[PDB]
């Protein structure tokens, strides 16, 4: 007699993983958060004085 | 120097306090103030556990100085054994209202 | 100052801060090794179907588990206290500067020869010049001579504050009625930043410290021009 | 057929424990050497090489010519 | 029917009324310090008094009139009172630590000296010494009252207990007169702060201990104590010796070493 | 403490007591599985013969499953111990858990 | 004074189902209602005083 | 005496799971909302 | 069979691999055929059928050790549902970004950071390891 | 009957239930204040206002978590429900005074919320140091309402310590020595001796603050010869014992949970465990000035407090190695409570180790008043005390209520909270080492990547708190009543059934001497 | 110390009444003579408005705010000196 | 532990309603305050 | 005689982080010296060492407050 995990475990794992990755990638990259990464290797220094 | 006028416990204790004080004089212990002393605990000489109802919890300290106590309900009927050391206990129900 | 994504201490600007860095590397390896060993045993205790559930004798193993930690704490404490005493050692400073904390800015007094004092306030974000650091620059920096032992004396004229410069290994509380002393010696010129380090009310986050370390002759002319 | 040989049947938990507590000890000495080299020594050598020929007036003149100081133009 | 000797207490409203009296006293002190009004405070002090009276009344009903203080219940109440007195010893340790901190390292604002410039201590050989003879004497008379009650002598117990209370009230009247005569006040820097808060909380404990002895005096007048069962008197005596020993530390430290 | 052989001899003794009762059979097995060992075939043979004197076929099967369980991931131990007990299994008509289908999850 | 504790032992052991704080008679209920009324009344007033004090009085 | 047993040794009813959801929502939700309303109250003063 | 709350003080049945012989049988009441089976178990076990032996096992115990020790798929439901609710949390952070937070300060504009980074190199921020040690002042570029 | 049972109680199990309900409500207040701190810090700039509103939220967050969530749940809730049952006693020694310890807490919490409602709140830090907390820099009623809220919580806990010590000393079966009482009962006995000796010294300090604010005393005001640093010695003479009072009942619940779900009849090394809790309680009174290494104390003082604080790692290591030895050999049950206890063993070890880093005063000059201290104490409080409270709540909820939780939902709740707390606090070590100060509503821009990650972790921890409320509703909504509990021979609190009757042990246990 | 005293067989009511009337109440009468002999007002010191005394950071919650609770006009000056 | 089947089983749909109402009870009132911060700040 | 003064030297009387008494003592010494010298018809120049050391160490508001209170006749130290 299959229980809830037997019947729906694979779909909850595959759906929850898919969902979690898609919504954190979207949040991290698409909405204007400023992570303020290191300028090293990234930023071309510019005259300020 | 001295003189009287203060009541004694014999005169004036009441309620449970008086019940305990009067049982003590009889050497009786209906309110479980003393630790019972073990028998050899064999099946011929079980520890006799008084109760007012049909079952009482026993704690067995199987060996002196153990820090773990083994707890179980002892039921009226044939003696039961501690599940750790096997020593025997037998329930002796009833009455306490003299 | 701190840089983005920084994981450890600001690089050392003074010999005591370098000592603290190597003492923290020593202590962090030990911290790493014991949390790893605990996580590993946990995993080892949880990954067998073999069982032993009868009473276990504790006395032998408790000798190991008290003596090996005692030996590790001695191995931490010995370099720890050597640094603690080295910082306290007598050193013959060349200059004394006082700083008084206030709500919400710092004043500085350099009164060994003439009566020099001034206030130092955060540059508001709307007034930063291009390239300047939000919340950390001040209008009047604490100019000091590089490569010289300086006695800093710290107090407050109101509530508690605390005067800190992480890259020199410095944090001394500013308490009204008390004059606390610390030593500062920078091995390099430059600008070295810190921030008030005891909650002091509405603008605690906005009363920073900026030291400017330069050669003595420049400090002497700057001090004359600030009179 | 062949009969099967008698295996070890006693002390299997304790034997597993001993083998892996030794293993952890060897691994802990391994990480301590690694860390002495990758981190602690690395740091001591970065500071000593930085200071070995460092010229503090040279470093000050570079900062001054870059405009950073209030007390030196 | 139980077969152990402990006391299952009837459901009671006094813990709630005592908690609400604490809310009304503290919100009352805040309205008095900040909103110019004593109204909440006197409601809380009144309900605190009513709670204390009915709770302790009910402990006398449970024990002298209903018999529930078997020896095991009385041994619990012994431990309770000992632990209570230890907590009060550590409350006064905080005020002794404040006094030694301030007096052992007098700051420039005091003149760098103790007693501070401008303070003129009381003479520890005048009313403070008299107060110390009064509370030591009261520890001797309450010991006489304890042994009289154990030897069954009602007249002498009451005589000795009355003398003890008289001396407690003498100390409190003497201390009230020295408060009024003293030329320094609680606002006279840390000397006046330490002196009036530490002797003031001790005076409060002498007034609480003397009220507890007066409860025992009236209970003894009503024959509540037997010659072997009288834990309320033993507790009041242990509390009274604590008030005497705190005063001996206060007299050595603040009135004599700190003058 | 004692040698292996001494330990085994006391447990063979315990289970060979002719008038062992059901409580003592259970107390013995549930205490013996607390130790860090799979019990020797000779201990198991005396416990299975105690089950036969107590007319308890099912507990004999359960003691064979407890032997397999105590061996953990050492899959060579149970088949060894069943080999050693094949003459007592045949003499007493004890079917193993696998012959009864009771190893199926 | 005469020892009247046995009279009070009989009163407070009467088998009338009263909890101890009400077992003395009609006095105890009046003193309980007084105390409870002051407590609950005084608590409502403290809540009114917090409302008043939580806003500026200009 | 008092009621004994599961669902009876508590000061709130669990006889109806939806009236219980409402009560638990009111209870936990009022503790979680109070600091946000306090902040709002402090911001609206000045 | 049926266990009742009012049985809580009686010896009870448990399946647990560390307590193989529990305090009571799984089934104590016996039908007529079951009674006859327990009489037949007093004779030689070689005369029991496989079925009869299984039945005697299942009167004494509830699950076998293979059954009580079985694995399950519950980890997939736990991990998947925990990733779901961690994913739901990012919705709450997207709502906060959109409705709660205003613009961040102007010091994070690209041009401000490029100038700020030049000034940090000019003041040799963290020149031994942390920051300016990663810039090549001879080449005027980040060290590769 | 409802007022008699729930407002006039004299029963230790119903008073424990009242404490667990009060602590759960205070945990939601404390969680909202934690989310307001991390919303302010989750992007650079200013969200709510300047540091006064911010630090009113930080100060209330701490007082609510410590005095209204952890102490009431561990000592008032689990201590009252479990201690009398684990010694066979029929109730607490002072069952009526026990009810006043509970009912003083709603008025203490009312005073705390009034302090935030009036004037501009008490933005002082939970340490309430002067002169910021004095009458010139915090004029008006807020700091006095905080003082009186701590006076009420102090009296509740001192009365409660007297009750627990008396009940554990005096009300065991006559044959049971204190070396036959379970470890959770030892942990509550030692926590109550720490409360009895430490809370009166906090009450003396905060009454001196009250009189400098309102009666013109000058204990902490140098103009009268007073000293702000004397308040810090009186507060931390209590405050170091206070953190041991927050973790010791947790160590006692972890020893029961690891023993039970390892299928063992006893914890490894019982007398070592008793020795280590009494050694930690004793050493915890001689180390307080490790919270004052930057105030200007003499060097030899700072060497003593570094050495004496490191010494604590020895007994605490004995407990951690003894919990690992209790798992060794076990028939391990991977229940949700065991997951919380195994999280606690590792994450409390990490937090305790960063506490040893901070005990070195030379290093603490650069780490004090930075987020490295906030990462240390949240590993031992959000991942230590709170993981022991969640392990004990899911382990004993079927005893208190008679109903089971859904274990799969509880495992989902543990997995979400474990990611959230670690996301929140691990990066705060980097913020501390790189110099971010405590009590700041905004930070220099370099600190933005780790403050953004730590506030994303705080929102994942909020999703776990919301899901815990639904899990408790689903168990009361479904009503799955308990049947058999394993290991009752070594866990006496379950032997009267679930939930146990209102009166238990009306006939005491029988325990002989032999 | 044994003190200078002697008694001990048992410490009973008769001995503690002997101590109360023969030692403790004579000590209180002696200390009462001694005090109620050095009494009578010694004369007040010049007023000096020292800033570590007569502190006022908040008005007192009674009176005019500037008098201490058991203010004695003869001996307690206000911050501005002795009362008229 | 062992237990009886639910006396009042809460189906998947009923769980989704209880979970959704519990989440909304925490999120809507705080969301309303935070959405309106600016209204309170400059007011 | 002993100029080229740079700052106040280490003083074994005050070897700890708290230097409040150093400042105080030297301000007292200076003012005591100066009162002795002004009295007996001598020269305040001999008091100079104390004056330099207190001016180095003491916050300007502390010296300002102590000078006001000496003028006012409320300075609590003995001079
Ligand atoms: C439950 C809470 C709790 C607990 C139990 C502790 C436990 C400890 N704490 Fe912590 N602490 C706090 C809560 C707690 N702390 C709080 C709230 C603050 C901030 C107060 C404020 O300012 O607001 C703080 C602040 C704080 C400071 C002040 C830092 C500063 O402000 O600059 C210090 C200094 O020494 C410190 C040290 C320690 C140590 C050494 C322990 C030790 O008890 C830890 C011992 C544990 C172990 C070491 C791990 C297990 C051991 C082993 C596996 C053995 C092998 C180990 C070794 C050989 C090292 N703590
Ligand atoms: C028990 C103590 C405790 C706990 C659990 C927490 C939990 C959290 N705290 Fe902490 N915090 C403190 C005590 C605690 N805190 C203290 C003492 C301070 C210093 C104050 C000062 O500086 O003056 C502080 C400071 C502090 C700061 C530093 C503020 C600054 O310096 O400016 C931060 C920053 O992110 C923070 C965040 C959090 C977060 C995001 C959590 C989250 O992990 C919270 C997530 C939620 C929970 C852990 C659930 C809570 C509980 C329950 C819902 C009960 C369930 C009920 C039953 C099972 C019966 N806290
Ligand atoms: C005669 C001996 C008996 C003492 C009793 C007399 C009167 C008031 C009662 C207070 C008792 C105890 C301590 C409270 C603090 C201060 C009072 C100190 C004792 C006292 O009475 O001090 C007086 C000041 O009172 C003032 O300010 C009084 C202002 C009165 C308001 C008090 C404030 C309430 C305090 C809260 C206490 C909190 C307790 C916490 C318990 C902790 C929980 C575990 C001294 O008078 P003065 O004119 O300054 O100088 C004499 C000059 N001729
Ligand atoms: C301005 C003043 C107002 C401020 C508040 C306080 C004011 C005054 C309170 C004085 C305290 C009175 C206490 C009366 C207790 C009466 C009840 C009692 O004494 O009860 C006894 C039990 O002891 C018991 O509970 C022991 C019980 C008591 C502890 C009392 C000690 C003080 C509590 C003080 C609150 C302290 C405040 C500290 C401030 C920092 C009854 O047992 P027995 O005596 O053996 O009798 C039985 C025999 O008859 C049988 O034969
Ligand atoms: C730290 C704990 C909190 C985390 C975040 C909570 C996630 C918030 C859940 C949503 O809160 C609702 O959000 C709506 C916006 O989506 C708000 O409507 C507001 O905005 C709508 C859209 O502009 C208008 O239609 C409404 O009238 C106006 O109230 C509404 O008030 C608020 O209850
Ligand atoms: Cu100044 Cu914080
Ligand atoms: O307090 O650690
Ligand atoms: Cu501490
Ligand atoms: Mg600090
Ligand atoms: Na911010
Ligand atoms: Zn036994």
């Amino acid at each position: 007699a299959p229980d809830f995990h037997d019947k729906y475990g694979n779909a909850v794992l595959a759906s929850g993983a898919t969902f979690c990755v898609a919504v954190w990638v979207y949040m991290a990259t698409q909405i204007g958060i400023e992570w303020n990464p290191s300028p090293v290797g990234r930023v071309t220094p510019k005259e300020w004085r | 120097a001295s003189g009287g006028g203060v009541p004694t416990d014999e005169e004036q204790a009441t309620g449970l306090e008086r019940e305990v004080m009067l049982a003590a004089r009889k050497g009786q212990d209906p309110y479980n103030i003393l630790a019972p002393k073990a028998t050899s605990g064999t099946k011929e000489d079980p520890n006799l556990v008084p109760s007012i109802t049909n079952k009482r919890i026993v704690g067995c300290i199987c060996e002196e100085d153990n820090s773990t106590v083994i707890w179980f309900w002892l039921h009226k009927g044939e003696a039961q054994r501690c599940p750790s050391c096997g020593t025997h206990y037998k329930l002796v129900p009833h009455q306490l209202a003299h | 100052m701190a840089y983005p994504m920084q994981l450890g201490f600001q690089d050392a600007t003074s010999p005591i801060m370098e000592e603290l860095l190597h003492f923290h590397d020593h202590t962090l390896m030990i911290v790493f090794l014991i949390s790893s060993l605990v996580l590993y045993i946990i995993s080892l205790m949880l990954t067998t179907k073999l069982t032993h559930t009868s009473t276990m004798d504790a006395q032998e193993v408790e000798t190991i588990w008290t003596i090996l930690p005692a030996i590790i704490l001695i191995l931490i404490a010995l370099p720890s206290l050597r640094i603690l005493y080295m910082m306290d050692e007598i050193n013959n400073p060349s200059l004394t500067v006082k700083t008084m904390g206030h709500q919400w800015y710092w004043s500085y007094e350099y009164t060994d020869y003439e009566d020099l004092s001034f206030d130092s306030y955060m540059i508001p974000t709307s007034e930063l010049k291009p390239g300047e650091l939000r919340l950390l620059e001040v209008d009047n920096r604490v100019v000091l001579p590089m490569e010289m032992t300086i006695r800093m004396l710290v107090s407050s004229e109101d509530v508690l504050h605390s005067w800190a410069v992480p890259s020199l290994g410095l944090k001394t509380d500013a308490i009204p009625g008390r004059l606390n002393q610390t030593t500062l010696m920078s091995s390099r010129p430059g600008l070295y930043y810190g921030q008030c380090s005891e909650i002091c009310g509405s603008n605690h986050s906005f009363m920073p410290i900026v030291l400017e370390l330069v050669p003595l002759k420049y400090f002497e002319k700057w001090s004359a021009s600030m009179l | 057929s062949t009969a099967l040989a008698k295996p070890q049947m006693r002390g299997l938990l304790a034997r597993r424990l001993r083998f892996h507590i030794v293993g952890a000890f060897m691994v802990s000495l391994g990480f301590a050497t690694f860390y002495k080299f990758a981190v602690a020594e690395k740091r001591k050598k970065a500071y000593a090489d930085f200071y070995r020929n460092y010229d503090s007036m040279k470093d000050f003149e570079e900062m001054r010519k870059a405009g950073i100081f209030q007390s030196a133009k | 029917h139980q077969t152990h000797a402990y006391h299952m207490v009837n459901p009671s409203p006094w813990p709630l009324t005592g908690a609400l009296s604490a809310l009304l006293m503290t919100s009352g002190l805040t309205m008095w310090f900040h909103f110019n009004s004593m109204t909440l405070l006197m409601i809380g002090l009144t309900t605190n008094m009513l709670t204390m009276y009915q709770w302790w009344r009910d402990v006398i009903r449970e024990s002298t009139f209903q018999g529930h203080h078997t020896p095991a219940v009385q041994k619990g109440l012994r431990y309770g009172m000992i632990l209570f007195i230890i907590s009060e010893v550590l409350f006064f340790t905080g005020f002794f630590w404040a006094f030694y901190h301030s007096s052992l390292a007098p700051t420039p604002e005091l003149g760098g000296c103790w007693p501070p410039t401008g303070i003129h201590p009381l003479n520890p050989l005048e009313v403070p010494l008299l107060n110390t003879s009064v509370l030591l004497a009261s520890g001797v008379s309450i010991t006489w009252a304890h042994h009289s009650l154990m030897e069954g002598d009602r007249k002498h117990m009451l005589q000795a207990l009355f003398i003890t209370i008289t001396l407690g009230v003498y100390f409190t009247l003497l201390q009230a007169s020295e408060y009024y005569e003293a030329p320094f006040t609680i606002s006279d820097g840390v000397y006046g702060s330490t002196f009036f808060v530490a002797t003031g909380f001790h005076g409060l404990h002498v007034i609480i201990g003397s009220t507890f002895l007066i409860v025992c005096f009236f209970r003894q007048l009503k024959f509540h104590f037997t010659s072997n069962h009288h834990f309320g008197f033993e507790a009041a005596a242990w509390y009274w010796h604590f008030v005497d020993v705190v005063w001996l530390f206060l007299y050595v430290s603040i009135y004599w070493w700190g003058s | 403490h004692e040698t292996d052989e001494e330990f085994d001899a006391r447990w063979v003794t315990y289970f060979n007591k002719p008038d062992i009762d059901a409580w003592e059979l259970r107390k013995g097995m549930n205490t013996l599985v607390g130790y860090d060992l799979v019990p020797e075939p000779k201990i198991i043979d005396a416990a299975l013969r105690a089950c036969r004197r107590l007319n308890d076929f099912a507990s004999a099967v359960r003691i064979l499953e407890v032997v397999k369980d105590k061996a953990g991931p050492h899959k060579e131990i149970y088949p060894y111990v069943i080999q050693e007990l094949r003459p007592t299994l045949n003499e007493l008509g004890i079917s193993t858990p696998e012959e009864l289908g009771l190893d199926k999850v | 004074f005469e020892n009247r504790v046995a009279e009070k032992q009989k009163l407070f052991q009467e088998d009338n189902g009263l909890p101890v704080h009400l077992k003395g008679g009609a006095t105890d209920n009046i003193l309980y209602r007084v105390t409870m009324t002051l407590c609950l009344g005084g608590t409502l007033y403290s809540l009114y005083c917090l409302g008043w004090a939580s806003f500026p009085h200009k | 005496h008092y009621e004994e047993g599961p669902g009876k040794n508590i000061p709130f009813s669990v006889e109806n799971k939806w009236r219980l959801l409402a009560m638990m929502t009111l209870f936990f939700g009022s503790g979680f909302a109070a600091p946000f309303f306090i902040v709002r109250h402090q911001l609206l003063k000045k | 069979s049926v266990v009742k709350s009012e049985d809580y003080a009686l010896p009870s049945y448990v399946d647990r691999r560390d307590y193989p012989l529990p305090d009571v049988a799984h089934v104590k009441n016996l039908s007529a055929s079951q009674k006859a089976l327990k009489e037949k178990e007093k004779a030689s076990w070689s005369s029991l059928s496989i079925d009869e032996k299984v039945e005697l096992y299942r009167l004494k115990f509830k699950e076998s050790f293979a059954e009580m020790n079985r694995s399950t798929n519950e980890w997939k439901t736990v991990v998947g549902a925990a990733m779901f609710f961690i994913g739901f949390t990012a919705l709450l952070l997207i709502w906060e970004k959109h409705y709660v937070y205003g613009p961040i300060p102007h010091t994070f504009e690209e041009e401000w950071v490029a100038k700020q980074t030049k000034r940090m190199l000019d003041m040799k921020v963290a020149p031994i390891q942390g920051f300016s040690a990663k810039w090549d002042y001879d080449k005027n570029e980040w060290k590769k | 009957m409802f007022i008699n049972r729930w407002l006039f109680s004299t029963n230790h199990k119903d008073i424990g239930t009242l404490y667990l309900l009060f602590g759960a409500w205070a945990g939601m207040v404390g969680t909202a204040l934690s989310l307001l701190i991390r919303a302010e810090l989750g992007q650079p700039g200013t969200l709510l206002g300047d540091d006064q509103i911010y630090n009113v939220v930080v100060t209330a967050h701490a007082f609510v978590m410590i005095f209204f969530m952890v102490m009431p749940i561990m000592i008032g809730g689990f201590g009252n429900w479990l201690v009398p049952l684990m010694i066979g006693a029929p109730d607490m020694a002072f069952p009526r005074m026990n009810n006043m310890s509970f009912w003083l807490l709603p008025p203490s919490f009312l005073l705390l919320l009034a302090s935030s409602m009036v004037e501009a709140g008490a933005g002082t830090g939970w340490t309430v140091y002067p002169p910021l907390a004095g009458n010139l820099a915090h004029a008006g009623a807020s700091v006095d309402l905080t003082i009186f809220s701590l006076h009420l919580a102090g009296v509740s806990s001192i009365l409660g310590a007297i009750n627990f010590i008396t009940t554990i000393i005096n009300m065991k079966p006559p044959a049971m020595s204190q070396y036959q009482t379970p470890l959770f009962v030892w942990s509550v006995m030692i926590t109550a001796v720490l409360l009895l000796l430490s809370l009166p010294v906090l009450a003396a300090g905060i009454t001196m603050l009250l009189t400098d604010r309102n009666l013109n005393t000058t204990f902490f005001d140098p103009a009268g010869g007073g000293d702000p640093i004397l308040y810090q010695h009186l507060f931390w003479f209590f405050g170091h014992p206070e953190v041991y009072i927050l973790i010791l009942p947790g160590f006692g619940m972890i020893s029961h949970i690891v023993t039970y779900y390892s299928g063992k009849k006893e914890p490894f090394g019982y007398m070592g465990m008793v020795w280590a809790m009494m050694s930690i309680g004793f050493l915890g009174f001689i180390v307080w000035a490790h919270h004052m290494f930057t105030v200007g104390m003499d060097v030899d003082t700072r060497a003593y407090f570094t050495s004496a604080t490191m010494i604590i790692a020895i007994p605490t290591g004995v407990k951690v190695f003894s919990w690992l030895a209790t798992l060794h050999g076990g028939n391990i049950k991977w229940s949700p409570a065991m997951m919380w206890a195994l999280g606690f063993i590792f994450l409390f070890t990490v937090g305790g180790l960063t506490g040893i880093v901070l005990a070195n005063s030379s290093l603490d000059i650069v780490l004090h008043d930075t987020y490295y201290v906030v990462a240390h104490f949240h590993y031992v409080l959000s991942m230590g005390a709170v993981f022991a409270i969640m392990g004990g709540f899911v382990h004993w909820f079927p005893l208190f209520s008679g109903y089971t939780l859904n274990d799969t939902w509880a495992k989902i709740h543990f997995a979400i909270m474990f990611v959230g707390v670690n996301m929140t606090f691990f990066p705060q070590h980097f913020l501390g080492l790189s110099g971010m100060p405590r009590r700041y509503s905004d930070y220099p821009d370099a600190y933005t990547m780790w403050n953004t990650i730590s506030s994303m972790g705080s929102f994942i921890s909020l999703t776990a708190v919301m899901l815990m409320v639904f899990i408790i509703w689903e168990a009361f909504a479904s009503k799955r009543e308990v049947l058999t509990v394993d290991l009752t021979t070594t866990n006496l609190e379950w032997l009267n059934g679930c939930p146990p009757p209102y009166h238990t042990f009306e006939e005491p246990t029988y325990v002989n001497l032999k | 110390a044994s003190a200078a005293k002697g008694d001990h067989g048992g410490t009973g009511a008769r001995t503690w009444r002997f101590l109360t009337f023969g030692l403790a109440l004579p000590s209180v009468a002696l200390c009462t003579l001694n005090s109620w002999l050095h009494s009578g007002h010694r004369e007040r010191p010049a007023f000096i408005p020292y800033h570590h005394l007569r502190i006022r950071t908040k008005p007192f919650s009674w009176g005019d705010g500037n008098h201490t609770f058991f203010h004695n006009p003869r001996v307690n000056p206000l911050p501005t000196g002795y009362e008229k | 532990i062992t237990a009886k089947p639910a006396k009042t089983p809460t189906s998947p749909k009923e769980q989704a309603i209880g979970l959704s109402v519990t989440f909304l009870s925490f999120l809507l009132p705080a969301g309303w305050v935070l959405y309106h911060l600016d209204n309170y700040k400059k007011s | 005689k002993i100029k080229n003064y740079q700052t106040a030297p280490f003083d074994s009387r005050f070897p700890n982080q708290n230097q409040t008494r150093n400042c105080w003592q030297n301000y007292l010494d200076f003012h005591r010296c100066e009162k002795a010298m002004t009295a007996k018809g001598g020269d305040v120049s001999v008091c100079e060492w104390y004056r330099r050391v207190y001016k180095s160490l003491c916050p300007i508001s502390w010296v300002s407050t102590w000078d006001d209170r000496r003028a006012e006749g409320t300075f609590p130290g003995k001079i």
